[PDB]
């Protein structure tokens, strides 16, 4: 079994928990709902090399957390740190998480990514970025809106702790589902219940 | 560069779990799982929707993925109970009732399914109904 312990921090609003939620459902929140300090699922990855799980510890942003935040990163193995790059202030604040981090857990493979690069009116331009390269750590754009990237920040992390610099994700076995018979009543009120969904309207 | 911490993992025999089957239709779509936890719509995928018939058991299922990552996003096999409503007059996409198996862990998802045009939606539901007229 393989297993990394990830701590994603960053300023809320963000998208640190979107991000994570959409790994994890393929769903995209459109609404915001604070993170009460930390909240952890599991993510996981079929590469060449096996599968691998990610522990994501999706910590809170509002500072009014700052305490607790220092147990949540204990025993970390790897982090992703994002900001809004639609909100300026958020890159700004950057290089304090990053402290934040090498306090409790030094070194440590650490994503930066500035998320939400699908919209227009962008703020927190290309060249305007430059922690990453001041501070050794990998960058992307990301986009939980859109996908963009949104493996990237993983896929890097994966290979730094493995090992193998050419580990790749590769699809996933699609085992053999379950068998399910009998219609009687059964599949006769699966449809009437139906009914309540189909009558909500479509996404988009 | 960071000392790895978990020890080198064999490469693998990269499966798939895909062959033993032959494409009976795959078309890229997006889809939809329903939330009852509040009454939204949630989307639950965009990729290619596949229909495989076993080589051998000959049983078909409805497989889908989604693109970059490559996860499944829809598993269950294909049953005479399941019949895809339209949605909404959405003759672009359709809705329907599975035991699906998508998180290894069988859970029943009432689901919906839309396509870039008819004619695919279209397609879709012939060969997916000719999948349930054998
Ligand atoms: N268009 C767009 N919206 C995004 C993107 N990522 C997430 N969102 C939006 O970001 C908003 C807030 O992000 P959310 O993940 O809830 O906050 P957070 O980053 O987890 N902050 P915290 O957990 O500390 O409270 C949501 O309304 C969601 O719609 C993106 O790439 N672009
Ligand atoms: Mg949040």
């Amino acid at each position: 079994q393989v297993q990394f312990k990830l701590v994603l921090v960053g300023d809320g609003g963000t998208g640190k928990t979107t991000f994570v939620k959409r790994h994890l459902t393929g769903e995209f929140e459109k609404k915001y709902v604070a993170t009460l300090g930390v909240e952890v699922h599991p993510l996981v990855f079929h590469t060449n090399r096996g599968p691998i799980k990610f522990n994501v510890w999706d910590t809170a942003g509002q500072e009014k957390f700052g305490g607790l935040r220092d147990g949540y990163y204990i025993q970390a193995q790897c982090a992703i740190i994002m900001f809004d790059v639609t909100s300026r202030v958020t890159y700004k604040n950057v290089p304090n998480w990053h402290r934040d981090l090498v306090r409790v857990c030094e070194n440590i493979p650490i994503v930066l990514c500035g998320n939400k690069v699908d919209i227009k009116d962008r703020k927190v331009k290309a060249k305007s970025i430059v922690f990453h390269r001041k501070k050794n750590l990998q960058y992307y754009d990301i986009s939980a809106k859109s996908n963009y990237n949104f493996e990237k920040p993983f896929l890097w992390l994966a290979r730094k702790l493995i090992g193998d610099p050419n580990l790749e994700f590769v699809a996933m076995p699609a085992l053999a589902p379950p068998e399910v018979v009998m219609d009687p009543a059964l599949a006769a009120q699966y449809e009437h219940d139906l009914e309540v969904a189909q009558t909500t309207a479509l996404p988009d | 560069h960071f000392e790895p911490v978990v020890p080198l993992p064999d490469k693998i025999e990269v499966k798939t779990g895909e062959e033993d089957e032959e494409e009976f239709f795959c078309n890229r779509a997006k889809l939809f799982r329903f939330d009852v936890e509040s009454k939204e719509w949630k989307e639950r995928g965009i990729g290619n929707v596949k229909i495989l018939r076993h080589k051998t058991s000959g049983k078909i299922r409805l497989l889908m993925r989604r693109e970059q990552v490559l996860k499944i996003c829809a598993n269950h096999y294909i049953s005479p109970d399941m019949k895809l409503t339209p949605n909404a007059g959405s003759d672009r996409s359709f809705v329907w009732h599975a035991l699906d198996y998508a998180d290894e862990l069988p859970k029943p998802e009432q689901l919906a399914i839309r396509f870039k045009t008819p004619e695919e939606a279209a397609l879709f539901k012939c060969k997916f109904e000719e999948a349930q007229s054998i």
